[PDB]
């Protein structure tokens, strides 16, 4: 089992079209009833729903926001009888420290959802995190979350989806703060996705709603092969330990409408494909130090072995000199159409990440030295003597890059 | 109440057809159309068989008993209906209505710390008729059928 | 079986709603006439009505009141024609000397009509008394009462719905001593549950019929089980043994129109929810005395010996150092819609409770230094010459507290 923590309007629709692509593969109902077609499923089901007296599915979520808007638009939707109100919060009435302090506010009553959510399961696995690095909600509610849950939980996983801001494109004009700030509370607590707008736009080019459709698009496919038993990589720990900061790519990233090329993809391609930095949907002889690929369809392992063989020949790859990749296999839910006839999705670390830090780094060297935007800062309590939180976390950033 | 034999029966009949044997006959004794002459028909059939097959006896003993069980299975839960008859014992024998006996042990209490004598036998019938009573339980059905007694004298 | 003395305006109250649960629970018509489809029940009725001749059920209630406006309209409700006409009595014509001394003008008639009522039953087990401490009518007539009830019948139980003033809301002026002299007699001669409006209002928001339809469904699940006969806990000595001041909680506390969200509930979240103390509907580590758990509907005793294992282990909940729960199980109406998979009801001894007489001695003592709203007591004859009763009630008080 698994809980979700979405935050900021980034992080809420994040799980909106999450629990869409879910639904959709699991044969649920928008109103949490169940299919005729789906009644003798054999997909697990545990893992993201838990079931209801009333036979409805319920998502294993909890929504949270600085403001209203997004989350009631959300009630709008014909997915919104689905949630469960009790577990959604809205405040009542763009800034790190003035989530910070909101954090510290309420505490009690965010817990106790987290506490009672917690409790319905026997075998809770870890923590998945949906949010923004850059905007006011996500940055300071995040950071705030997870100091709290590392401390409270000392025994379960924490997963991110970490969205970055774009860079090419001069959002958050105080982002470099709040960049820092959550990337320190990440190094500090995080168990274990990097994103960012920038090249994921550049690969959907190449609204919100399709960036996000392909995010959860990514994160379902991550999770495939638990919400779907097999043989092996039958626990995120399994996962975790045979890799371990992330970045991800997928192969049949293909439009409703580009389906008329119904190319002849084998496995071999498609694994060749997801190495180049072209589908790496984030933006020194910089290498690799793991990669995994999930591989959905149709699947000989004579060709996960030839494949292998051929790519190792040819080295595309480059690899760390002091240390000594991995293919998995599963399987499609047998609901949506397989218009392709084998897929994959790659995560990967990989050295050339650190750059990310250096960017943002020189971004807040680049303030830091003229004190810009501060004055908002000096309000909350947590900035209100000084700044030397501010000193440590960049400090922490460089030792993390010093050590990549 | 008929038995078994087995110091007489034979050697190569098992004992497992033996006890379905006792079981077919004394539910037919007890008890007091076409599944009657069909196996007839069966039984002398296997006495022109001149190698007696006992895995072909047992092919007619069980359909037999099967049919004479289920013929059985539907007098004993339909015609004669044993749920209303256990929904009985559990409430009097297991203590299903305890709320009954609460009030039999506050009314029956001073006349059973005294040692048993020749009269106390009655003296707790009616206080469990009392009872029955005083819970608002009216039924003259099922009322005299419920008779306690009293261990005396050995 | 039991009697009801409710009085004041908020015992009469309580009495009309509890009453109308009783008789939608036991399939009783408005009228005192039996429904065609519960003509072969099996609830047992003897406990809070008795039969008449007419087929018609009569309650065993008794209405008390200084005014008739309130019961004058109960009269005019469609169910004014089951009461017991003989039983409801009437003053003919705010303070608690007042009270007591009309109770100890109208003693004749009041136990004749309790008399009356007590020998139409063979197994009378004990009392139920319904009122309100602030105002004066229900707390004098009922301090008479519990009094010379005490003195008249010393073998039968005395059960209480107290319900408390209002504290964060600056209602009766003179609440003060009307508390501390109710208490005073609570503690001096009953046998046993504490009510405020303020945290009950407060659960209800997070009129006055709405209140008390959450006060009556209260008093109902207590009552269940002796009301429905089962194995164990099969009298109200039962309950009071296991436990023996009170607080209450109840987890299906839902508005008819809070049922779109039919939530998976098993046994373990609902008696896990009633130990939280926003379900505890009133307002030095303290801790606990005694905690029973009644629950309704489908309930596997795997289940609940896995909770209370859980829960031990858990360490949600806090005990005496100095001496070593309950978990009761009953069966639901079969004619209410059984809208909850399982629901409960707690009833609890806490050390907490002892806060909210500190607070009415702090209220009465910041009175009693300057004879605040003394002139109307000084003309009854029970406080003509002096005030030693209110001196001796204090220090009753004060001594239960240091006990505590």
């Amino acid at each position: 089992e698994i809980i979700t923590l979405q935050l900021g309007q980034c992080g809420n629709q994040i799980g909106f079209e999450f629990w869409k692509q879910l639904c959709a593969e699991h044969g649920i109902s928008p109103e949490g009833i169940v299919e005729e077609f789906a009644t003798e499923g054999t997909d697990r089901k545990d893992v993201f729903f838990y079931q209801a007296d009333d036979e409805h599915y319920i998502p294993r979520a909890v929504l949270l926001d600085l403001e209203p808007r997004v989350i009631h638009s959300i009630l709008n939707s014909p997915y919104a009888k689905l949630y469960n109100p009790e577990n959604i919060y809205l405040s009542e009435h763009n800034n790190w420290a003035s989530g910070f302090s909101q954090g510290e506010k309420i505490h009690e009553d965010i817990f106790d959802i987290i506490d009672r959510e917690a409790d319905g399961s026997d075998s809770l696995e870890g923590f998945v995190l949906c949010h923004s690095i850059a905007g006011g909600t996500g940055s300071g509610l995040g950071s705030y979350l997870l100091e709290r849950l590392n401390d409270r939980y000392p025994k379960k996983l924490v997963q991110t989806y970490s969205v970055f801001p774009n860079q090419d494109e001069m959002d958050v004009v105080v982002q470099p703060y709040n960049s820092l700030l959550t990337l320190k509370r990440l190094t500090q607590n995080a168990d274990c996705v990097v994103l960012d707008n920038t090249a994921l736009n550049r690969i959907a080019t190449d609204s919100f709603s399709q960036i996000n459709q392909l995010v959860s698009t990514i994160m379902s496919a991550s999770t495939t092969t638990l919400r779907y038993p097999g043989y092996m990589n039958n626990d995120l720990i399994g996962l975790i330990a045979s890799l371990i900061f992330l970045m991800t790519g997928y192969t049949p990233l293909t439009t409703d409408q580009s389906v008329a090329s119904v190319r002849k993809t084998t496995v071999l391609d498609v694994m060749r494909r997801l190495l180049q930095p072209k589908n790496v949907m984030v933006s020194t002889n910089h290498c690799y130090i793991a990669i995994l690929n999930i591989i959905q369809g149709e699947v000989d392992p004579t060709q996960v072995h030839k494949s292998l063989q051929r790519i190792r020949e040819r080295k595309l790859a480059n690899f760390i000199p002091w240390g000594p990749i991995q293919v998995a296999l599963s399987r499609k839910s047998p609901y949506l159409p397989s218009a392709h006839r084998v897929s994959g999705l790659m995560m990967a670390n990989h050295t050339s990440i650190s750059s990310l830090f250096e960017r943002t780094c020189r971004q807040y060297d680049k303030l830091r030295k003229r004190e810009a935007f501060l004055e908002q800062f000096r309000k909350e309590d947590m900035f209100k003597d000084n700044f030397d939180e501010m000193d440590t976390s960049r400090e922490i950033v460089q030792q993390l890059i010093d050590e990549y | 109440q008929f038995s078994l034999r087995v110091e007489i029966l034979p050697s190569y009949i098992p004992v497992r057809v033996a006890e379905k044997i006792l079981f077919v006959g004394e539910s037919v004794q007890m008890f007091e159309k076409n599944q009657e002459d069909t196996f007839a028909a069966e039984l002398h059939r296997l006495k022109q068989q001149p190698l007696f097959s006992l895995v072909d006896f047992e092919q007619v003993v069980d359909r037999i008993r099967s049919t004479v069980a289920e013929h059985l299975w539907k007098l004993m839960v339909e015609e004669s209906d044993l749920l209303g008859q256990l929904k009985i014992i559990k409430d009097f024998y297991l203590l299903g209505r305890g709320e009954l006996f609460q009030a039999f042990i506050d009314t029956a209490q001073h006349m059973l710390k005294t040692p048993p004598t020749a009269v106390t036998e009655h003296d707790v019938n009616v206080a469990f008729q009392q009872s029955a009573h005083k819970v608002l339980l009216d039924d003259d059905n099922l009322l005299p059928l419920l008779h306690l007694t009293i261990e005396y004298h050995g």
